[PDB]
């Protein structure tokens, strides 16, 4: 499957955002971006602008 | 009926009197605190939201 999802920003001029998705014990994620720090287990830090 | 305009601000006084027959000549005054506020008007119009820095900013101006 491919997720989607949309960001909105209602505010005034622009602005940007990340989001990473944790990740499960059954479901691949296609990248390694496990990157588990400080107890947390999460994605890569996307950096989009909106 | 009397209608207050921006004048009168911010205290006005009312003197006022009669004749009769062209001789005697009686009065009073009562004197009145008006709201002492603007003239005319004057407001910054804005949005409230949490702003971020340097960041691009739009304020009306209603005068």
């Amino acid at each position: 499957i491919q997720l989607k999802g949309t960001v909105y920003n209602y505010r005034t001029s622009g602005m940007q955002f990340c989001v990473k998705m944790s990740a499960v014990e059954g479901i691949c994620t296609s990248e390694s971006p496990v990157i588990d720090h400080q107890g947390t287990k999460s994605s890569k830090c996307v950096r989009q602008k909106v | 009926n009397l209608h207050i305009t921006p004048d009168l601000i911010p205290s006005f006084r009312f003197v006022a009197y009669y004749q009769v027959g062209n001789n005697e000549i009686v009065a009073d005054s009562v004197w009145v605190d008006v709201k002492d506020t603007c003239m005319g008007t004057l407001v910054v119009k804005g949005d409230n939201l949490i702003q971020m820095p340097g960041a691009a900013m739009k304020i009306k101006l209603e005068g």
